[PDB]
């Protein structure tokens, strides 16, 4: 499996990723860690699993819900306080590291369905819905206040910056929108390529990155977050996520076992050929530290970063 | 489609699920 022919892009000398099969065929959608060893992952069909060895092994945790059809979209821990949101609207909360969980009934006025929750610690969190509504709680989810008043269309692939900014691609990739605290509305931006936008996020140096249709990426101008550099073609395949491990080491995950690494901040790319054996799209890269990282696949497949 | 969002939400009391 995964034999790559001569003439491909240069190969990485080393493979730091190990494939793990979870005790499920459910697709995993998000993961969050309390500390270096204790973490949680969530996915489709209300899948919830816990690790206590840093993600080498995972155990399912039983929940008693009214049904098991929920898609758990996002999980976030800050210390022992953890939150999960999913669709159709559901929110779960823990204050003891996930020993016990409570369902927080969501106000039926909630606009759209939850797509992301961010734990801020000590009773605070913010939640974003697929229509770009943003709500903050400070009292463990009893009350929520809107942080934005207005938006356009359905958002996709929400990403949050270290300072609490958000960027989102529209549901058809025709444009993207940004928001930062104090804005009453998202601000939409026209895309700069013919190719439809698939995903966008933040670099560790205050820029945006974007993945566009046809296996191309680009980075915004440091002088001007609204000017974009030249389109790059890492593989000369569609890409699904991009994530930094360090300021200069970038990983780029795509369909059918495609996984590339750049050690020069995105200038040149090398293929991790070893993971091409694994029969899965790579949907999402999560680095929790320079040493600890996971890639979410299908059918209960994860890749785990081993420090080497 | 433009949307205008409720400014405040409130949650009923939580129920244990685990």
């Amino acid at each position: 499996h995964g034999l790559v022919p001569r003439g491909s892009i240069p190969a990485l000398d080393y493979n730091p990723w190990e494939a793990i099969q979870l005790p499920t065929t459910a697709t995993i959608l998000d993961m969050s860690f309390i500390d270096r060893h204790h973490g949680w992952l969530v996915g489709v069909n209300a899948t919830l699993m816990e690790t206590r060895d840093g993600g080498q092994t995972w155990e399912p945790r039983t929940l008693v819900l009214d049904h098991s059809d929920y898609r758990f979209n996002s999980v976030s821990f800050q210390g022992n306080e953890g939150w999960i949101v999913g669709e159709p609207p559901i929110m779960l909360h823990t204050t003891d590291g996930g020993q016990s969980w409570s369902q927080i009934p969501l106000d039926p006025k909630l606009p759209g369905s939850p797509r992301l929750i961010k734990a801020l610690g000590n009773g605070s969190a913010e939640m974003i819905t697929n229509v770009g509504a943003i709500y903050r709680t400070k009292d463990s989810g009893k009350n929520w206040q809107a942080l934005v008043q207005e938006a356009i269309g359905v958002m996709r692939n929400l990403n949050r910056s270290p300072s609490g900014e958000y960027v989102a691609v529209s549901s058809r990739g025709s444009f993207y929108s940004t928001w930062e605290p104090g804005q009453t509305a998202w601000e939409p931006h026209n895309r700069t390529t013919s190719r439809r936008l698939h995903n966008m996020g933040f670099t560790p140096d205050g820029r945006l990155w974007m993945i566009v249709n046809g296996g191309k990426i680009a980075f915004s101008d440091p002088d001007n977050s609204e000017n974009w550099g030249e389109l790059l073609s890492p593989l000369r395949v569609g890409f699904l996520d991009l994530a930094y491990r360090t300021p200069n080491e970038v990983w780029l995950a795509g369909g059918a076992g495609a996984l590339l690494c750049s050690q020069d901040g995105g200038q040149t790319w090398q293929q991790d050929v070893d993971v091409k054996k694994v029969p899965s799209n790579f949907y999402k890269i999560l680095f929790f530290s320079p040493d600890q990282g996971f890639i979410l696949g299908q059918k209960g497949i994860l890749l785990r970063y081993v420090t080497d | 489609n433009a949307h205008n969002f409720p400014l405040d939400l409130a949650s009923a009391e939580s129920a244990p699920v685990a």
